[PDB]
């Protein structure tokens, strides 16, 4: 007389493609508190399904036709299009939400509206900065992942939606997770410079982008003391998908991508769960403020500020 | 067919020339007499010379040498009479002809054998020359420089003098700054030069070469130490020529292991008396890349750690030792010391660790193959070794 | 490999010959071997640029006598190197002069590109992912209607050079082509149906926007309408070569980008020009092939180039800073 409401196989739509309110994430929620929302965010094929569906409830060696989030399947990188639309999500068993996020910015939405505002071009940035805006008021934890190192025009969006966000201040924290990182990436001398150029670069962010989620800490680097970095962000790389002398593999010279992920898991899953507003909620409250702060946004004052400034 | 191939000469003397050249060398005395001609038309080119006739120049060297390689005393003649017609055009400065010249040279000097007492003077100040005015040069120019200079010392063995390769190794050398480049038939082409140098059986030439090479990688681990806030140190195997220089962190990097893995060309042979053993400067020259350079610059510490067991997997790890056997008395012992003391270390990078483990897989089911290798189970460097593993 | 502003005030033996002007500028990643410098060396199949060697911007110049074609490299804050440095002496030396020195930064970079635009023949934009970012979209808008307002200045400056007619007036040698060149990033002939894809997304997205449109004189740029302009840089062990060199060890122990500029190339060296127009109606476009005097007589007095402050001033951080 205690088992579990129930199982979810894969993730359901929380918001359609057409920026529409989903309920049907209800009948897998349950009436207990102390509940962890985290949202991911980054451009085109960063890889933010994979990394979303490897750290709730998959593994590396699994395959990629069975992952709880649906990934670009081998077709669609050869057409330049996107996969993932509108706002996912899922439960994994030990009462952990999850939100995946459509590409921002990304070309294949662009081209998808030209043939379907004053041009179809705010249109696309509006829809991220709504999205950014909800995962940083509803949620946790965001984790930014970067095709690249230094995009130099992420910061800048992730700036300008937390200055038009709807609303003794709370700030989720912000994580920079660096995908497809290379061995002259897991340098000492490299990771001072990025650490000193992210801090440089959100001096005045206002947000917990540093003091939790070390990779120093995690054994990452053996013998590479504390102090040697003036200022460790949170800040973390996944690598690439991986008669005895002539059987010794190929040096990479960083670790297991198997490791990384597995500790990336369960930093993210012992990371701390502050209050969202100024009254206790369970998981049937959560999803009601969320659907509350969607519509808000939705019929916002400030996008069509912003709006009318394009 | 004697004056079938006067058509086909004609034709080829003016992409194509791939399928004319493999058509003559596959169709086949009056070669002798016919190469007469060509000398003299490149002789007279070169005298009235002193500029359009490059391009015939570069033609003619072209066929000449694909009629020499489709096939003994005036071999010296000819190839002295080609050096001297090449060197003397040195106001057009055309490197489409001095790759044909370069190629030319080579096949005539590789056609004899290392087996005589040719004119070396030549050789050697022509290669030079091109050497020293061959930087800002072409893809192909340099990779047939290096190859030159790569059949010359095969060619000239135990009778190049020590000023040839004491000049090759120094940091005003255009050799060593060709080494940069992004391509790898440059690299390869490179360590081919390196390999050849480093396999000769002249014991005095060969020292100064080998202690360069030594100081250069001592002036770069120096530099990085200095770079990372840390005192000098290897001063055992330092050189004058490399007194005062400066290396970048990258610089560095890359120069001490472009040596190491040039090293592997003594290092792995099949039996070289040096004063600093490959093994003992790979095991205890460089013990300072195991104490703080293994933490930001780990590449160095695999790249010595994998040369030392490829050196020592190709003698059994050195057991039946424990001239030869009896300066090799002691070097399964330092193995396992060395073994141990990596494997209790907690500052260990998972390459150089899978490393390590394999190494000491490999060595451990080697002890108890033998039935003579009891006695082995009592030294010291065994309980470490044990204590390392099961640390 | 000189600067730009060191090779102006300074050729006897190249004094008149017929060459292209090709600019180069995009992003960059934090590498040590740049994207740029690898470009220029393996079109010029020799190592042009040595491997191991107040403002944030800078402008390199290259000549080729082998190819007859001049190189102009623009650095500016957009690239990783110029912004670590950047962020270093920022680290040593308030939530309002970080915004003005990046304002100020933005301004220099955008004045330097507009000066690009303006100069070259040919020039291509580089980019590290398959992805490309629309907002070059709306820089580039932001950018035509500048140097709408900075034309009638130009012209009087290069009144007295011997450039020509067409060049006075439309303040350019003939309407320039722009290439793209992304790199596979471990990503996937599918290569062919990759940059076809690529280029009618570019294609659709610039039309739309209006960026471009069916006069090829009114543009600022222009690109082809049977040929290809978007190339993809495949995977290769050239960089890291630490990497490299561990692969030599254990192996020892045990089209083209030339072509796909030259294809280009050899329509401005045989005076043909460009022709870009399906409006129903095209019509005939300036053009014109100076030599190496002819160009330095106004690429120095554009260079030197009162009111051009003013008039960047008025032109992005300043949305942000109008909204807050
Ligand atoms: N670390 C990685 N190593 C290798 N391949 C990866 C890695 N991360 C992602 N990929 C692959 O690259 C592509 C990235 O797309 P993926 O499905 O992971 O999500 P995405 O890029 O966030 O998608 P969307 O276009 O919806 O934003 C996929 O084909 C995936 O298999
Ligand atoms: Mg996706």
């Amino acid at each position: 007389k205690l088992l579990p409401p129930e199982r979810m196989k894969h993730s359901i739509k929380l918001v359609d493609d057409q920026m529409n309110w989903c309920d049907s994430a209800i009948e897998y929620l349950l009436d207990q508190t102390d509940v962890l929302v985290v949202g991911v965010l980054g451009l085109q094929g960063t890889g933010k399904s994979m990394v979303m569906s490897l750290l709730s409830a998959n593994t590396p060696e699994e395959d990629q036709r069975t992952y709880v989030f649906r990934a670009q399947s081998a077709e669609m990188k050869e057409r330049g299009g996107n996969q993932t639309s509108g706002i996912d999500f899922f439960i994994t068993q030990e009462r952990i939400v999850f939100l995946d996020t459509q590409p921002i910015l990304s070309p294949s939405i662009l081209d998808h509206l030209i043939n379907n505002y004053n041009l179809p071009h705010t249109y696309v940035e509006m829809q991220s900065l709504q999205i950014a805006a909800f995962l940083f008021t509803v949620c946790h934890v965001v984790i930014v992942v970067q095709d690249w190192f230094t995009d130099l025009s992420l910061y800048r969006f992730l700036q300008t939606a937390e200055m038009v966000k709807p609303s003794t201040e709370y700030y989720p924290h912000l994580v920079f997770l660096q995908n497809k990182a290379r061995r002259e990436d897991f340098c000492p001398r490299k990771l001072r410079q990025m650490h000193l150029m992210i801090d440089q670069l959100m001096a005045h962010s206002h947000l917990r982008y540093k003091g939790t989620l070390s990779m120093l800490q995690c054994n990452v680097f053996p013998g590479l003391p504390p102090d040697f970095l003036d200022s460790e962000v949170n800040l973390f790389l996944v690598p690439f998908m991986d008669p005895l002398f002539s059987l010794l593999p190929g040096y990479r010279g960083h670790p297991s991508f198997q490791s990384l992920v597995s500790k990336l898991r369960s930093q993210v899953m012992s990371m701390a769960r502050p209050q969202l507003s100024h009254t206790i909620l369970t998981e049937k409250n959560w999803f009601h403020y969320a659907a509350r702060i969607w519509d808000g946004v939705r019929k916002s004052s400030a996008l069509a500020e912003y709006s009318r400034l394009l | 067919f004697s004056t079938n191939f006067r058509d086909t000469v004609d034709i080829l003397v003016g992409s194509l020339t791939q399928q004319v050249s493999g058509w003559l060398q596959s169709l086949e005395a009056f070669s002798t007499t016919l190469l007469g001609q060509f000398l003299e038309d490149m002789e007279a080119y070169a005298e009235d010379l002193s500029s359009v006739s490059l391009p015939k120049l570069a033609a003619l060297l072209r066929v000449f040498s694909t009629v020499v390689r489709s096939i003994a005393y005036v071999t010296d003649v000819l190839y002295r009479v080609m050096r001297c017609v090449t060197a003397a055009n040195q106001v057009f400065f055309s490197e489409a002809v001095l790759t044909a010249a370069n190629e030319c040279v080579g096949v005539l000097l590789g056609s004899l054998d290392p087996s005589m007492t040719i004119h070396c003077d030549m050789v050697i100040t022509y290669g030079l020359d091109q050497l020293e005015n061959c930087q800002t040069c072409g893809t192909d120019y340099i990779i047939s420089v290096l190859n030159l200079l790569t059949l010359i010392v095969e060619q000239i063995n135990t009778k190049l003098p020590s000023s040839f390769v004491e000049k090759l190794f120094i940091p005003s050398s255009k050799l060593l700054f060709l080494r940069y480049h992004k391509e790898k038939e440059v690299v390869a082409v490179a360590h081919a030069v390196y390999q050849a140098v480093l396999s000769l059986k002249n014991i005095p030439v060969l020292e100064t070469a080998y202690k360069l090479i030594l100081g250069e990688m001592t002036c770069a681990l120096n530099n990085l130490l200095h770079s990372l806030q840390l005192p000098e140190a290897c001063s055992e195997i330092k050189h004058e020529a490399f007194k005062n220089h400066v290396f970048n962190v990258d610089n560095a990097k890359f120069v001490v292991i472009f040596d190491l893995s040039a090293l592997t060309t003594i290092g792995n042979a099949k039996n070289w008396a040096l004063s600093p053993t490959v093994f003992a400067l790979l095991s205890k020259n460089l013990m300072i890349v195991h104490s703080d350079l293994a933490v930001h610059f780990p590449a160095i510490q695999y790249a010595v750690l994998y040369t030392l067991y490829s050196h020592c997997t190709r003698h059994d790890h050195f057991i039946s030792s424990s001239t030869v056997t009896t300066a090799t008395k002691k070097h399964f012992s330092i193995i396992l010391n060395l073994l141990g003391i990596l494997l209790k270390k907690d500052n260990l990078n998972q390459d150089t660790r899978k490393l390590l483990m394999t190494w000491a897989l490999e060595a451990a089911v080697l002890m108890r193959k033998s039935e003579t290798y009891a006695p082995l189970f009592s030294l010291p460097s065994f309980h470490k070794f044990c204590k390392g593993l099961l640390a | 490999p000189v600067s730009l502003r060191d090779l102006l005030m300074g050729e006897p033996p190249w004094r008149e010959d017929e060459i292209c002007v090709v600019g180069i500028f995009g992003k960059t990643a934090l590498r040590l071997n740049s994207e740029k410098f690898s470009l220029v060396n393996t079109v010029c199949d020799r190592q042009v640029f040595p491997l191991f060697r107040q403002d944030y911007s800078l402008l390199q110049a290259y000549y080729s006598q082998e190819s007859k074609v001049l190189y102009l490299l623009l650095t500016s804050i957009c690239d990783n190197s110029q912004l670590l440095r950047a962020c270093r002496a920022l680290q040593s030396g308030p939530h309002a002069e970080a915004h003005e020195f990046w304002k100020h930064q933005e301004k220099l970079q955008c004045l330097s590109l507009l000066y690009l635009f303006s100069v070259c023949h040919i020039l291509l934009l580089v980019h590290p992912t398959c992805s490309f970012d629309i907002t070059y979209d709306r820089v580039f808008r932001a950018l035509d209607g500048l140097r709408q307002k900075v034309l009638p200045l130009l012209k009087t400056a290069i009144k007295d050079c011997p450039v020509g007619k067409d060049w006075k007036l439309n303040c350019r040698p003939c309407p320039p082509r722009l290439l793209f060149l992304f790199q596979l990033n471990g990503a996937l002939s599918p290569k062919r149906r990759l940059q076809h894809a690529l280029e009618d997304q570019i294609y659709r997205i610039f039309r739309k926007s209006r960026v471009l449109t069916n006069q090829s004189i009114n543009c600022l740029f222009t690109v082809p309408a049977n040929q290809a302009f978007v190339y993809i840089v495949p995977g290769s062990q050239e960089e890291d070569p630490v990497g490299m060199l561990l692969d030599q060890l254990r192996s020892h122990c045990t089209f083209t980008l030339r072509e796909f500029l030259w294809q280009h190339v050899e329509l401005v060296l045989s005076k043909k020009g460009f022709d870009d127009s399906v409006g129903r109606n095209p019509q005939p476009s300036h053009f014109e092939l100076p030599t190496y005097q002819k160009w330095i007589s106004a690429a120095s007095k554009l260079y030197e180039v009162s009111k051009i402050l003013s008039s960047i001033k008025v032109l992005f951080l300043d949305i942000d800073t109008k909204f807050s």
